[PDB]
């Protein structure tokens, strides 16, 4: 398979079919980051209660 | 299904010997009809070459 764009890339296995197909992409996947609100001061400041041991 | 290029490579198709199968492939392209949406037009190459076409 080859491609006529840089933005696409086309890998085929065994057992496709020959053709031209037209893609139109109109979304990307992206993926969901929480990030805590109070920044600390260090990376080695306890975050949790020391009266618990698990 | 498709087939190859141009406009002399349009489908009908039709299934004998069976009726379920039939009432899933089952195409007629000279009148656009058929029991199959057609998802792409065929076409022909057209140019150019020195002003003759």
């Amino acid at each position: 398979a080859s491609s006529t764009t840089e933005d696409l890339k086309v890998s085929t296995t065994a057992g496709a079919a020959a053709g031209t197909y037209k893609i139109n992409v109109t979304q990307l996947a992206a993926a969901q980051s929480l990030a805590t609100k109070t920044t600390f001061a260090t990376t080695k400041e306890q975050l949790g209660d020391t009266s618990v041991t698990s | 299904l498709t087939a190859n290029s141009g406009t002399d490579n349009t489908m009908k198709i039709t299934v004998e010997g069976d009726t379920k199968l039939n009432d899933l492939l089952a195409y007629d392209s000279t009148t656009n009809t058929g029991n199959m949406q057609e998802l792409v037009k065929a076409e022909n190459a057209k140019l150019n070459v020195n002003g003759i076409d």
